[PDB]
């Protein structure tokens, strides 16, 4: 974001980047999961503060 | 007079709660009552039966003395 000109920037993105392999070797593949919730209550009780 | 806040001093202590919505009301019910339960009275009833067989003893006895008096003799 900027000065620039939006072909200039893909062109060097094309010379700089071709080599990452975006293959997903094997299943090594992470994806998320839904995260469950929890109602609870921590306290850290420091009367020094 | 006394309210929190100012009760006594307490450092380095953390406590964790779960609310009463995500948990069971009788999680062990049966399986662990029973034993602690029966650790208990293993621990009281020595201190507390002996006074009370005593009291029983002490019962028994007088109020068969008692029948036994009024109850006539021969001669």
């Amino acid at each position: 974001a900027g000065g620039l000109e939006h072909r200039q920037l893909l062109d060097l993105a094309q010379k700089h980047f071709s080599g990452l392999s975006g293959t997903y070797d094997e299943d090594a593949v992470p994806t998320l999961s839904p995260c469950r919730f929890t109602g609870s209550q921590i306290c850290h009780r420091e009367d020094g503060l | 007079g006394r309210q929190f806040g100012h009760l006594t001093r307490v450092r380095h202590v953390i406590t964790y709660s779960l609310s009463p919505f995500e948990q069971r009301a009788f999680p062990h019910y049966f399986s662990k009552g029973i034993p602690n339960v029966l650790r208990r009275t293993r621990a009281c009833i020595l201190r507390v039966a002996p006074p009370f067989v005593a009291f029983y003893l002490v019962y028994t006895w007088g109020t068969q003395e008692f029948e036994k008096s009024k109850r006539k003799n021969p001669a």
